[PDB]
């Protein structure tokens, strides 16, 4: 009694997670899945307190306790 | 009789292995260790009696740093800071 | 009975990330595909194809020489 | 390189406007524009 | 018992967090410490440290010289606008100062 | 822009209390250049305070706070 939820075990496709398109490669230093080098600069000039933001909205943030 | 000597010489020997420090240096790095410490802690205890707490957390000590430290070296320290407590939390 | 590894399917792709092979996609067509080959074969080659072993398993002719 | 582009644009069939450094510096060009606003040009700070 | 991992390692840090965490606590800088105040704190206290004697071995570098010490961390300390920023308002022993002669005493 | 709101007249005011006969017409750019970066520091800090505290508003203490961490005491606030 719910407990049939299932979890998986497959490879997935990584996407971008600024913008919506595939991405193929992250980051050392913020690690974020970007597109293209425009990207790239927006995610390496952005207001501090959002670089966690968007690991909040993909999931696994893991803030602070 | 204790001193962050130890620390020091294994930092050194990481980012420049061949490369020794005299002993003068070494107590003049040992006097930096202690005074950023000391800021730091201050101001984190600061912050805390401000906010009606009585702990100073992970938090305390982040906002203590991003007083403390200017710009570049602020949000390098924040970002080293964060990375040292995540893999503690996760081991 | 001939067989071909054309490549890695793309839904594996992504598993690691700078591995080595030919991601192609999966064939949206049958499975089964059947046709049907009218083909020629002249007798010269049924001559040269029973007196030396030609081309599949002919290893040693990379030396070159005799 | 201004003068330049200006002279190959003139005189050069094969130079377009595409290749001078203000084509490559243009909101056109970036994808992020196209992304949050649209096509159109920018947003002027007006009412609508 | 379980054997016995020391704290520094548990953070991948040289810096004894041990230690920083009786300073914190034995230090009375609050009634309470977490655990994540003092990795947080000996991480930082590594990382500026690192600067500092990074910056000191490439003044050491260029004068030719194995062996770091006062005046080379003081040449480090005072080349880099954000070290002499944190500690603008400190003296170093046998450290010496930065060479500087004004314009209009050079020769003319 | 709301810098060029430190007017010329305001910028002579302070000059005159502070016993300035004679005002050079490039110092008033350069006071309005050194208040600025008087009040981003100061700023910074009360921000600092305000998101610590977990608020949205930043209060008399987080300046007062802030100008202490400067070593610049004000009383009369707190």
């Amino acid at each position: 009694t719910n407990i049939e939820s299932a979890p998986s075990l497959a490879p997935m496709k990584h996407y971008c997670d600024v913008t919506g398109l595939p991405a193929p490669y992250l980051d050392p230093k913020t690690r974020l899945r970007y597109h293209n080098k425009e990207i790239f600069a927006m995610i390496r000039n952005l207001p501090q307190g959002m670089g966690e933001q968007f690991l909040e909205a993909r999931g696994a943030h893991t803030v602070l306790k | 009789k204790e001193s962050y000597s130890v620390y020091v010489y294994k930092v050194l020997k990481q980012v420049h292995p061949d490369t020794g420090i005299s002993s003068k240096a070494m107590g003049i790095m040992n006097s930096f260790v202690n005074d950023i410490f000391e800021r730091i802690a201050g101001e984190a205890s600061r912050l805390a009696h401000y906010n009606k707490r009585s702990t100073i957390t992970s938090r305390e000590i982040q906002t203590a740093v991003r007083l403390l430290l200017p710009g570049e070296l602020a949000k390098h320290a924040v970002s080293e800071g964060t990375k040292a407590v995540t893999k503690y939390t996760s081991s | 009975g001939a067989c071909k590894r054309v490549g890695r399917s793309d839904a594996y792709a992504t598993e690691f990330d700078l591995e080595a092979e030919e991601y192609v996609p999966i064939p949206k067509g049958e499975v089964h595909k059947k046709k049907e080959i009218v083909q020629d074969v002249t007798l010269h080659d049924l001559d040269v194809a029973n007196a030396r072993p030609q081309g599949g398993q002919d290893i040693i002719s990379m030396m070159g020489q005799l | 390189i201004r003068s330049l582009e200006n002279d190959l644009l003139r005189y050069d069939k094969t130079f377009s406007y595409d290749m001078t450094l203000d084509a490559q510096r243009d909101w056109s060009k970036s994808l992020l524009h196209a992304f949050r606003y649209g096509p159109r040009p920018f947003d002027p700070s007006s009412q609508a | 018992r379980a054997k016995a991992k020391t704290r520094s390692s548990r953070a991948g840090l040289q810096f004894p967090v041990g230690r920083v965490h009786r300073l914190l606590r034995k230090g009375n800088y609050a009634e309470r410490v977490g655990a994540g105040a003092p990795v947080y704190l000996a991480a930082v206290l590594e990382y500026l440290t690192a600067e500092i004697l990074e910056l000191a071995g490439n003044a050491a570098r260029d004068n030719k010289k194995t062996r770091i010490i006062p005046r080379h961390l003081q040449l480090a300390i005072r080349n880099d606008e954000e070290l002499n920023k944190l500690l603008g308002k400190v003296t170093i022993a046998q450290g010496g100062v930065l060479p500087n002669i004004q314009a209009v005493l050079l020769p003319k | 822009d709301n810098i060029q709101g430190i007017t010329k007249p305001a910028i002579r005011r302070l000059a005159r209390r502070g016993g300035v006969k004679r005002i050079s017409g490039l110092i008033y750019e350069e006071t309005r250049g050194v208040l600025k970066v008087f009040l981003e520091n100061v700023i910074r800090d009360a921000v600092t305070y305000t998101e610590h505290a977990k608020r949205k508003t930043v209060t008399a203490m987080d300046v007062v706070y802030a100008l202490k961490r400067q070593g610049r005491t004000l009383y009369g606030f707190g």
